């Protein structure tokens, strides 16, 4: 049902090189602040060689400074989190 | 009645209050502080 050789690709070449419009997100993230992740690390009764050092100059440097006091997105500490699991 | 909000009470775990936010969030805002 086909050639088969068809050595070709999608005529779409929409490179579309836009800057980081970062601006009203929607992905998976919820907002959470400083000590609301010691829930986080709570909720997974894992645990084995974390470090609690690494998060505070990972999430510190992270910090939104708000009204809501802190809020950082939980992509951050879980990208923060899982990269520290040994 | 729930018990949260409370802060901790167990000053024999050393000396200070465990209380939840302090030095670790106190400074994780203190990056308010503009440069």
């Amino acid at each position: 049902n086909g050639s088969s050789l068809q050595n070709a690709d999608k005529i779409n070449n929409g490179n579309d090189n836009d800057n980081d419009n970062d601006v009203v997100p929607s992905k998976e993230g919820s907002l959470l602040r400083c000590s609301e992740i010691w829930d986080r690390i709570t909720t997974h009764p894992k645990y084995s060689d974390i470090d609690v050092d690494g998060l505070c100059s990972e999430l510190m440097a992270k910090a939104k400074c708000s009204e809501r006091g802190v809020v950082i997105n939980a992509e951050d500490v879980q990208l923060a989190l899982n990269k520290h699991m040994n | 009645n729930l018990d949260s909000n409370m802060f901790s009470n167990d000053f024999n775990f050393e000396n200070q209050f465990d209380e939840q936010v302090s030095e670790f969030c106190s400074k994780m805002n203190q990056v308010c502080g503009t440069r």
